[PDB]
RNA sequence: GCUGAGAAGCAAAAGGAGGAAUCCGCCCGAGGAGGGGCUCGCGUCUGAUUAGCUAGUUGGUGAGGUAAUAGCUUACCAAGGCGAUGAUCAGUAGCUGGUCCGAGAGGAUGAUCAGCCACACUGGGACUGAGACACGGCCCAGACUCCUACGGGAGGCAGCAGUGGGGAAUUUUCCGCAAUGGGCGAAAGCCUGACGGAGCAAUGCCGCGUGGAGGCAGAAGGCCCACGGGUCGUGAACUUCUUUUCCCGGAGAAGAAGCAAUGACGGUAUCCGGGGAAUAAGCAUCGGCUAACUCUGUGCCAGCAGCCGCGGUAAGACAGAGGAUGCAAGCGUUAUCCGGAAUGAUUGGGCGUAAAGCGUCUGUAGGUGGCUUUUUAAGUCCGCCGUCAAAUCCCAGGGCUCAACCCUGGACAG
């Protein structure tokens, strides 16, 4: 690439920071709607039953996000609350669920670390 | 007798003593005969010499060394070129760098001739930076 | 805040801070058990020096970014300069001078309103003093001879060169900024500066 | 301000010049020294310029949409 | 035209305030050919700058009430 | 004054207040300041898987038209004009002083502050005035809501407050014209949801407190232990000192402008007195990066996770306790942007084998180019001058008890 003419013409352009979470695609964490509670298995080095809810959003998407904590209250058709970061276990899982918020209880019998999970102080 | 006349000059200067060998011969035009006028006088070569073989007058230039060593010259030359052919560059008399805090100097061509850093820092005049040699 | 705390604790960490929380040295009845054996990394060793700096003077690591980014923001040895804004605060400066005995001492003598400054109350312990400055008692201070009580147990160490402590007018003055040599804690610029490159 | 000294290109128009000018100008990020050319239509009742000859654009009055220019004359001063 | 008068110029309850001879039609914050004052009511001084009150009132820019009034505390007015 | 070559013609007025004095006016001119209207050089996003576009189109004249030049408009003539340095089309976007980052070059971005533009329910018109094609003007069309006595009317919150919806999420249907700035008036004054204040919200930046000093090294307890003990821990308990803040009382501003009076803020700010340690610490993390670690339970389960990866019986990685760490009225997660990233490279990369030299060659456009002498100076350099608004950033002073913030002056760059 010479500073002569295959440079004034253009280098390239890198494309972008590219979305690392195609919804939520204004801002951090968007409203959910529960579609299907099920319960996936991870790749071949673990072994686990992560229990997913596949929700539909406001945005416009439909999404499997992942219930983070131990206990769930998530039924059919209730609301959630979903946020971004990558679950690496799962193909497909690209959100994680917000515990504490709208119609999703805090994880039960938690004192360390209760501002991740939605849990008020005992004591 | 390439595009450049002077990175004719410069490279055979370190393609010269790369190879250890000290003795320069290169064309004479008016720059070459400037720049090493103003590099004999400054410690870095020793002596230049014109002469002609068919009437072409020519520079052979003998370059500094030290006793028997690993390498008989310690400091090694360092030449670089700065206003490439295709891309000039020019400074006023801020820009004008002291190079390695002056152990280099950097010659460039003013309106009054070709002038180091010293010679071109009083003057307050500025131009073209020709090349910086360390 | 303050960290109002346990001391010791910090005092067996970072090494002995002198005349902060203690002119007592550190475990009278302690220290017999958790061998160090050697282990310690890099980022152990400039964080303690940044924490036996904080907890020496009592500053907000916040309030410590903003006096390393003046002090960046100054010319000169950012290594000493910081250590220019971290004396002429006016609770070290009432330490040094033995109006109290120990820096949340003053802190809090300060905090209750009993400093005049040439003649003006300053009611906020970072405060940054000046050259040529005028450090008093209040009124009531001839009446609550609290000061006095100090500067009875105080004079051990006697002071460094910015000081001029008038014995019963209680006037306290700093000639000029104070020097490394000057400064009382021992400590190397390099590493807290080094520390901070990152921000 | 200057002139904008120039090429006449094609004059099959009555009292009207189309005229290159060719523009130095230091490319911002890199920095050689790229031409640009512009070419404008210039006014004379002259008319006096053919094909091929080299004239000096200074602003007037506008005549047309583009005709914003009548040019006379260089200095020539070699 | 143009109307030699105040802007206000500092924090809330203070009120540090500059002397622009801006247009009138303009916002009571915007721009002027020469910011041509200074006044600060709570206690400070005022610099004023006489030769150029000169030149705008030798102008024809008529003030507003309390910049007149500063104009009448010093003797800046001269008809010349 | 205008039209016109001249000849010639054509064109204006308004009074009011006061006893007067005089003042505010009015009509015709001529300047200036400021404000606008135009024109032009240069700068102004991506896409060639968009290659031709443009016929009032680009010129010329004549006739008109505009405050003014103008295809602004029209008749006729000429065939021009733009474009592979990206025209035309498609998509995106208010722009800039600036903000943030970066060592730097520069990368991203345009909230509050400020200047310019455009719009005012969606479209389209014109009217008056100096000035609009006018947010709270008019007229028409379209859609929508309200009233109707059924014929008809009325309306534009993207003004301030507010409601409803959408959303993860953004406030009070507040006080005042006291200042400041507008508009009108000869003055008096009037009106200003501009603006000046107040209320709620840790939304941010800054400052301050939750105690200071001593505390027999004796006890009660948690956790761990080669059962010796260690560690919570001077920590607490406990003794004194103090009152920033808190409560209970008193006083009490400037801001307001030399005729006096004139305060929404507000009896706010600030000060004085009387009790009283009283009213006040959490949140992440502790496998490596990365500072902080052991124990109990679980047994590829529950789960964690930023990347690597932990988890199949003694887990420094899950869950709990203790302890520690870092921060602090904040602490974390997420999203967006820059850095790190020399991972788009001018500063600053590569192409034998790692991603990458066209299969080779001719050559157009274009790019770079031998030596000497002379000339102009476009580039280049130097001086001086103008400007790049103010605010911001940098330096130095000054003011708020400091800081944040505010203010005064100055300037390199470029």
């Amino acid at each position: 690439m010479p500073t002569i003419k295959q440079l004034i013409r253009n280098t390239r352009q890198p494309i972008r920071n590219v979305t690392k979470s195609p919804a939520l695609r204004g801002c951090p964490q968007r409203r959910g709607t529960c579609t299907r509670v099920y319960t996936i298995t991870p790749k071949k080095p673990n072994s686990a039953l992560r229990k997913v809810a596949r929700v539909r959003l406001t945005s416009g998407f439909e999404i499997t996000a992942y219930i983070p904590g131990i206990g769930h209250n998530l039924q059919e058709h209730s609301v959630v609350l979903v946020r971004g970061g990558r679950v690496k276990d799962l193909p497909g899982v690209r959100y994680h669920i917000v515990r504490g918020t709208l119609d999703a209880v805090g994880v039960k019998d938690r004192q360390q670390g209760r501002s991740k999970y939605g849990v008020k102080k005992p004591k | 007798m390439g595009k450049d006349t002077i990175a004719d000059i410069i490279t055979c200067i370190r393609n010269a003593d790369m190879n250890r060998k000290g003795t320069v011969r290169i064309v004479s035009t008016n720059i070459t005969e400037n720049i090493v006028k103003i590099l004999l006088r400054e410690g870095f070569i020793e002596n230049a010499r014109k002469h002609q073989e068919r009437n072409k007058y020519f520079l052979v230039l003998t370059l500094r060394h030290r006793r028997n060593k690993k390498g008989p010259y310690l400091n090694t030359f360092h030449l670089k070129r700065v206003s490439r052919p295709g891309l000039r560059i020019y400074s006023n008399y801020q820009r004008i760098p002291r190079i390695l805090g002056g152990m280099g100097i950097a010659i460039l061509s003013t309106s009054r001739g070709i002038m180091t850093d010293r010679e071109a820092r009083l003057e307050g005049i500025g131009g073209e930076i020709l090349c910086y040699i360390w | 805040s303050r960290y109002r705390g346990p001391r010791f604790k910090k005092i067996r960490r970072l090494g002995a801070l002198p005349g902060l929380t203690n002119k007592r040295p550190r475990a009278g009845s302690d220290l017999r058990n958790q061998s160090r054996s050697g282990k310690r990394s890099q980022y152990r060793i400039r964080l303690e020096e940044k924490q036996k700096l904080r907890f020496h003077y009592g500053i907000t690591e916040r309030q410590l970014l903003k006096y390393v980014r003046i002090a960046r923001k100054a010319k000169g040895s950012t290594g000493q300069v910081l250590l220019q804004l971290l004396e002429m605060r006016l609770d070290n400066i009432l330490f040094r001078l033995g109006m109290a005995p120990t820096i949340p001492g003053a802190r809090q003598l300060v905090n209750h309103r009993h400093i005049l400054v040439n003649g003006r109350i300053v009611d906020i312990p970072s405060y940054r003093c000046k050259p040529q400055d005028t450090i008093m008692a209040r009124d009531e201070q001839k009446s609550i001879a609290l000061i006095q009580n100090s500067l009875d147990l105080s004079p051990r160490e006697e002071l460094p060169k910015h000081l001029t402590l008038n014995p019963f007018p209680y006037k306290g003055l700093v000639n000029q900024i104070i020097d490394s040599k000057w400064v009382g804690l021992k400590i190397n610029e390099l590493l807290v500066v080094e520390y901070y490159s990152r921000q | 301000m200057r002139s904008m000294q120039g090429k006449v290109i094609c004059a099959t128009n009555d009292k009207t010049v189309n005229v290159e000018v060719v523009r130095l100008a230091p490319h911002p990020k890199y920095k050689r020294r790229v031409r640009k050319k512009k070419k404008y239509q210039a006014h004379d009742p002259d008319n006096q310029f053919k094909v091929g000859d080299w004239v000096q654009l200074d602003k007037c009055r506008p005549i047309s949409k583009t005709k914003t220019f009548l040019a006379v004359a260089p200095e020539g001063r070699q | 035209m143009v109307k030699l008068r105040l802007k206000r110029c500092g924090r809330k309850q203070r009120a540090v305030y500059r002397i622009v001879a801006i247009d009138v039609r303009s916002r009571r914050e915007g721009r002027d050919l020469q910011k041509v004052g200074f006044y600060d009511p709570i206690k400070s001084q005022t610099y004023l700058n006489v030769p150029a009150i000169l030149d705008f009132l030798e102008k024809g820019a008529q003030p507003t009430e309390t910049v007149y009034d500063i104009l009448k505390r010093a003797e800046v007015f001269k008809e010349f």
